[PDB]
């Protein structure tokens, strides 16, 4: 909600809208983006890209941290196992 | 009582574990519902007279 | 049109959950004290942002206050007592309501709607805040309460009064430049 | 046995996340206000 | 790996977005249940001592009937040679070996 806003607020832009991110849209590039997945559109403003870099931080560590805890649950589960 | 030692592994769902003589704890291996074990070598060593 | 009314409505709406979660008192169900011997019990507490009010026991219905202070655990401690955030969210609802119902008065100035939409979100960036603030401070078991779960819906209908609102700043400027 | 992480582990990236999307509608903002002075 | 074209409808999406999500854990459970198997399999420590034995129930040992290497393990007052003859004395089938 973010995306959309900033993109597509001003209206110093709408010579057809200045770019594709609208709403529908906004939603489907931030699920795609947190999966790691491929691309459909790519922000092209300042203020878009700055939530665009952002995400794709927060992405990283988080789906980092799944995977990298994941394996710590199947680790300590495979080694424990009962003197 | 052991008794009570028994049912208590039995209704604690995974969260107790009794220190008894390794006879008794063999016969209820051995008895229905079947779902307790014995584990571990035996710690100290005394008879029956 | 009709567009104009779910904005009023659900603006109304979220004002009025969000409002509702930080008086009540019934955030986190835990099991803790509610009385300022040495003897002690436990029992289960329905936690509040404000007070510990008991729901179970002699003490039923007894609501204790809570001292939430017993740099960056500071920092923590001193925004989770003062709800900086929650209330900050209800501040920003408020305000955007104000906007909203400026603009059937002055109805020349396309600003006033999207000054609702900034407001919008930005009271749910505050509330999503607010959340993280109050479940890290917080942290045997819990389990959150209807008063908790108002806050995290009143976001949720606070940012689409926020899309609805920026949908009728648009809409409106693409009405100019048709009559231009 | 080990853990599930929990909120208080990953809350940097949240405060980031949200810090960061205030930064970007306030030089959207700016950006849009230089552009209503300049008409 | 793969980014040419998306969905843009509304059912399409919501395919490729629990494709997506099924992707992501499945690749997820890959990588983190190997890294398990490179994990425990390393941490194994090969067969040390006799104290490795007494506590491992796996793989049986056993002495002779007659000789210095039973009698060694009967009179010893040891805890980690004493618990190996207790469960060697009475242990099916018998280890003792001829």
């Amino acid at each position: 909600v973010v995306l959309f806003l900033v993109s597509r607020f001003s209206p110093y832009e709408w010579h057809q809208p200045p770019n594709e991110f609208g709403i529908f849209n906004s939603l489907w590039f931030s699920l795609g983006a947190f999966m790691q997945q491929g691309c459909d559109i790519s922000p092209r403003s300042l203020s878009g890209r700055i939530v665009g870099g952002v995400w794709w931080f927060f992405t990283l560590i988080i789906i980092s941290s799944y995977t990298a805890n994941l394996a710590a649950f199947l680790t300590v589960e495979r080694m424990v196992s009962p003197s | 009582t052991t008794a009570e030692g028994v049912a208590r592994v039995r209704k604690s769902k995974g969260k107790f574990a009794f220190l008894l003589e390794s006879t008794m704890n063999e016969y209820i291996e051995q008895r229905k519902p079947c779902d307790t074990m014995k584990v571990g070598g035996n710690l100290d060593s005394k008879g029956y007279g | 049109g009709v567009q104009m009314l779910l904005t009023i409505v659900g603006a109304f709406a979220a004002f009025s959950l969000m409002t509702i979660a930080v008086g009540t008192d019934y955030w986190l169900y835990s099991r803790g004290v509610c009385k300022t011997s040495k003897k002690n019990e436990e029992v289960m507490t329905h936690s509040g942002l404000w007070r510990t009010c008991c729901l179970e026991g002699n003490f039923k219905g007894l609501c204790k206050q809570i001292d939430h202070f017993p740099t960056a655990e500071y920092f923590l401690r001193a925004v989770r007592a003062s709800s900086i955030f929650p209330i900050l969210s209800v501040i920003l609802l408020f305000m955007g309501g104000l906007c909203i119902a400026a603009s059937e008065f002055y109805k020349t100035r396309h600003n006033i709607i999207l000054s609702a939409g900034i407001f919008f979100v930005s009271a749910g960036l505050s509330n999503i805040i607010g959340i993280i603030v109050y479940i890290s401070a917080n942290a045997n078991s819990y389990s959150y309460g209807w008063s908790f779960y108002f806050g995290a819906l009143s976001f949720i209908i606070a940012e689409m009064v926020g899309v609805l609102a920026v949908h009728m700043f648009i809409d409106r400027h693409k009405q100019l430049r048709a009559t231009a | 046995k080990t853990s599930a992480l929990s909120l208080s582990n990953v809350a940097g990236v949240f405060y980031i996340l949200v810090g960061g999307l205030g930064l970007a509608m306030l030089v959207a903002l700016i950006e849009f206000c230089y552009k209503s002075r300049a008409e | 790996q793969g980014c040419d074209i998306s969905p843009r409808s509304l059912s399409g999406r919501i395919v490729g977005g629990v494709w997506w999500f099924f992707t992501l854990i499945i690749i997820s459970s890959y990588t983190a249940n190997l890294a398990a198997f490179l994990t425990v399999e390393r941490m194994v420590s090969p067969i040390e001592s006799a104290e490795d034995l007494a506590k491992q129930t796996e793989i049986a040992y056993g002495t002779l009937d007659s000789g210095s290497t039973k009698e060694f393990f009967r009179r010893s007052k040891i805890a980690v040679y004493e618990k190996m003859w207790t469960y060697m004395r009475s242990a099916e089938p018998s280890v003792f070996t001829r």
